[PDB]
């Protein structure tokens, strides 16, 4: 819901994170896909130097 | 006019609070449920003019001593004010014993530990949210 | 905002922590997992200018420094300023002979391998991530 991660997740993030989320939904991802595609590029970028 | 859009979070206060909770834990405080959250509420209560806001800072910021002072084991405000003149006629080398003795480096270094951990997650996560329902459940605890 | 810009990671310092973690593993080391985690967090602090954080950094190596000389079982300075007369009585032959049985050139080795490892790794694994994670675990261990 997008109300537990605005209220969990600082705007900025949040706004992020549900942009990502809308790039794979309009390319026919999907929810569980997309949700769980967010979740392997948050666990990537923590632990994978990606920048 | 409008009140939710001043709902910005405690901020400062948070972390102040998080010394508080450390401690709790530690045991070197006793906790007081109703003045941390009557503070707390206070601070929250949204305040449209910034000048409000400013001087709620300024007024809390003696208040928070205070009751920084209260909430520990140390005598209260009272017995110090009454006995200053005792405290600056000591010697200052005791009196520097004195506070190392009741500095706990330990104590500090959790602090700072801790004042790193909450400023790197300020910028992922809500801590206000968190902070008020570690609140809620010390309320509920001391209920039950 | 963007304040991801100003959390510049550990940097050089993980090799530093990754050498006590080994030197920790062998048993040559007295770890006081606290001020470690202090260290850690006062260099992962973020500071809106480079200016700061490199003067921060050149202010911690010798804070670094004093850390790796208290954390290794070596004698404080106070006694190599006692016994500098001592020191300066000995040949220069025998110093030679005295530094050389002290090093321990299989650590020499464990370092370099240990640099290259640091070198190629840093590219492909945040070891910042895992030095803090074990930093924290230690400090878990040795409090709880």
């Amino acid at each position: 819901m997008s109300i537990l991660t605005r209220w969990l997740l600082i705007p900025p993030v949040n706004a992020r994170l549900i942009g990502r989320y809308r790039d794979y939904r309009r390319h026919g991802a999907s929810a569980f896909s997309a949700t769980l595609g967010c979740f392997w590029m948050i666990l990537a970028w923590i632990f994978i130097p990606l920048e | 006019s409008s009140l939710w859009q001043y709902w910005r979070g405690l901020s400062g206060w948070n972390f102040y609070f998080l010394v508080k909770f450390g401690l709790l834990w530690a045991g070197y405080l006793n906790f007081h449920p109703l003045l941390n959250l009557v503070f707390a509420a206070f601070l929250l209560m949204p305040l449209p003019r910034y000048s409000l806001h400013r001087l709620r800072h300024w007024i809390a910021l003696p208040i928070g001593f205070a009751l920084f002072w209260h909430d520990t084991w140390l005598p209260g405000p009272e017995s110090i004010m009454s006995q200053g003149s005792q405290v600056a006629g000591f010697s200052t080398d005791y009196l520097i014993d004195l506070v190392t003795r009741f500095i706990n480096w330990q104590m500090i270094g959790a602090i700072f530990v801790l004042l790193v951990a909450w400023l790197f997650l300020s910028q992922w996560i809500r801590i206000t949210v968190f902070v008020v329902a570690i609140l809620l459940w010390l309320n509920v605890l001391t209920l039950a």
